[PDB]
């Protein structure tokens, strides 16, 4: 079962939905005490998709244990990463 | 005495501090009054065979961030006795970071601590970015986490 | 061995895995399970060359080295509406600022 | 001039202090002395030989500033030999690098009652990567040898 993540721009994200739930927000906005795509208004996509690369990422190597590598972030893309991080608890 | 402190076996068993990680690894061992203790350091990817004791506390960190790593997969690392002459092996690697805190090194490394406050960041992340990683205040959790 | 990919199609982009040993008819088949559209109207390309449907995925290039999780590798994806064949584009993502200053 | 400050290490009764007294006034039974090694005319500054094992920091701090280290075993005492791994590592924890100069030193060699052979210690410090001299502090034998060779690998160290 996969979950659709829309950025800014329009770009479209189909991602696992156990991947997505990875990051705070999104799982209270789907998954809540009681919902298949969300809207991110102020995440472009060169954002959106690093923030699902680190979703992938997050959910390979964390039973991963034998040696995990960095998660790069490119300089350029640093800050804006960052604020998506800290709005998605992630 | 602390929680978080080494335990003076006076068994020596011989190590293999192993670091997986792509980070300058500083490991640190928690003497008998818990107080972090510096050791030489381990370039990325180097091997060294140790000389340690039974019972005695050991975590890692990167010498130069003082992120926190894994070591084995555990935040701490205790070297059982070796059976039959066998060393035991420390296998240091990179945590999987929350994407936040990957992306507060990232800037930090990127950005002096004096120039933090002129970014279009919110106020929140400023106090985030200069919350450095400290191991004090790594082993005041830890100790409260071992409340079991 | 595994291999993560950014299947990619206009404006829209999925992140899914497979093995190497996999080929791209079973990537295909993943495809029809999520966009619900027939493999026979699929066609993956890396880059822009087009896949073999029986040739397994580390054999197009996809090695764990190159399709790693942190930085997956884009397998482009054209329809086919009937006898009619698209063409493959795919719409690139937005840009990010200039670095500031304060991080030069 | 410059100035070299060697310590030496080893089980209890190794020699230690014998190697040292009979390097400087040539005599068997404060520690400086100006010797030429190499054409560069130098002052040997010996820093410790006493083996009593002491972990304070201050001791720590004293080790230190050791710039190199006479890792000494006799050879008619097998656990002298065995422990000289401990002295070794502990050398690396006081100076926080890998690579420190140091000499794998056997004393006693004109004792007949040999239980660690030659070709032993030859291995120990070819695993090591550090030179090996066989001395005696009774009959002057290496002595000389042995100090200048860990002055030489000081220098060897400063690339
Ligand atoms: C390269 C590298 N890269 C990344 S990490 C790394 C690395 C580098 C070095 C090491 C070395 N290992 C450790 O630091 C381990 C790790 C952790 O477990 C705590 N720890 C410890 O050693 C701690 C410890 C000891 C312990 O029980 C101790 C039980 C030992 C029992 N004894 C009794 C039999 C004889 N005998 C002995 N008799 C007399 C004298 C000596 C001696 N020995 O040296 C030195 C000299 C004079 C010569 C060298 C320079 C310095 S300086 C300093 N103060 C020195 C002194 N007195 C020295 N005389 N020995 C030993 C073979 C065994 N319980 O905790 C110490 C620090 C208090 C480990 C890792
Ligand atoms: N036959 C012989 N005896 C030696 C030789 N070197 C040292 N000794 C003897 O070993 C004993 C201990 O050596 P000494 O240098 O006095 O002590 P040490 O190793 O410093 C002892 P500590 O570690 O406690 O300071 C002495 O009785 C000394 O005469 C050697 O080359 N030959
Ligand atoms: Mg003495």
């Amino acid at each position: 079962m996969y979950v659709k993540l829309i950025s800014s721009d329009g770009h479209e994200f189909i991602v696992k939905r156990e991947h997505a739930l990875t990051s705070g927000t999104i799982k209270a906005m789907l998954s809540g005490p009681g919902t298949n795509e969300v809207n991110f208004r102020e995440i472009p996509s060169h954002v959106l998709s690093k923030v699902c690369m680190y979703f992938t990422y997050k959910v390979r190597y964390t039973n991963s244990s034998t040696e995990i590598p960095e998660f790069p972030i490119a300089p350029e893309i640093a800050l804006e990463l960052l604020m998506a991080a800290n709005f998605l608890d992630c | 005495r602390p929680v978080l402190r080494s335990v003076n076996s006076r068994e020596p068993s011989q190590v293999i501090f192993c670091n997986r990680s792509p980070r300058v690894v500083l490991p640190v061992w928690l003497n008998f009054d818990g107080e972090p203790q510096p050791y030489p350091t381990l370039p990325p990817g180097t091997g060294r065979r140790i000389h340690s004791y039974r019972g005695h506390l050991w975590l890692f960190r990167d010498a130069g961030t003082h992120d926190g790593l894994l070591v084995n997969q555990t935040e701490l690392f205790v070297p059982s006795l070796n059976v039959d002459g066998q060393p035991i092996f420390a296998n240091i690697t990179l945590p999987v970071y929350t994407l936040k805190e990957r992306c507060l090194q990232v800037v930090r490394s990127l950005v002096k601590p004096e120039n933090y406050r002129r970014l279009d960041i919110v106020r929140s992340l400023y106090e985030d970015l200069e919350d450095h990683p400290n191991v004090q205040k790594d082993l005041e959790r830890l100790t409260q986490e071992r409340i079991a | 061995m595994d291999v993560f990919l950014m299947i990619r199609r206009h404006k829209t982009t999925i992140f899914t895995d497979a093995k190497e040993s996999s080929t791209v008819f079973e990537l295909k088949r993943i495809v029809e399970g999520i966009l619900k559209r027939p493999p026979d109207e699929q066609r993956l390309y890396k880059d822009d060359q087009l896949l073999d449907d029986g040739k397994t995925l580390g054999e197009c290039g996809f090695t764990s080295q190159t399709a790693r999780p942190q930085a997956p590798a884009t397998v482009g994806l054209a329809f086919r509406a009937d006898d009619t064949f698209e063409a493959l584009c795919i719409e690139p993502f937005s840009s990010p600022p200039e670095l500031p200053d304060v991080m030069k | 001039m410059t100035e070299y400050k060697l310590v030496v290490v080893g089980a209890r009764g190794v020699g230690k202090s014998a190697l040292t007294i009979q390097l400087i006034q040539n005599h068997f039974v404060s520690y400086r002395k100006q010797v030429v090694i190499d054409g560069e005319t130098c002052l040997l500054d010996i820093l410790d030989t006493a083996g009593q094992e002491e972990y304070s920091a201050m001791r720590d701090q004293y080790m230190r500033t050791g710039e190199g280290f006479l890792c000494v075993f006799a050879i008619n005492n097998t656990k002298s030999f065995e422990d000289i791994h401990h002295y070794r590592e502990q050398i690396k924890r006081v100076k926080d690098s890998e690579d420190v100069p140091m000499v794998l030193v056997g004393n006693k060699c004109d004792l007949p009652s040999r239980t660690v052979d030659t070709k032993q210690a030859q291995d120990l410090a070819r695993s090591y990567g550090i030179p090996f001299i066989e001395t005696s502090a009774k009959t002057r034998q290496g002595v000389d040898d042995a100090f200048y060779t860990l002055v030489r690998e000081i220098r060897k160290h400063k690339e």
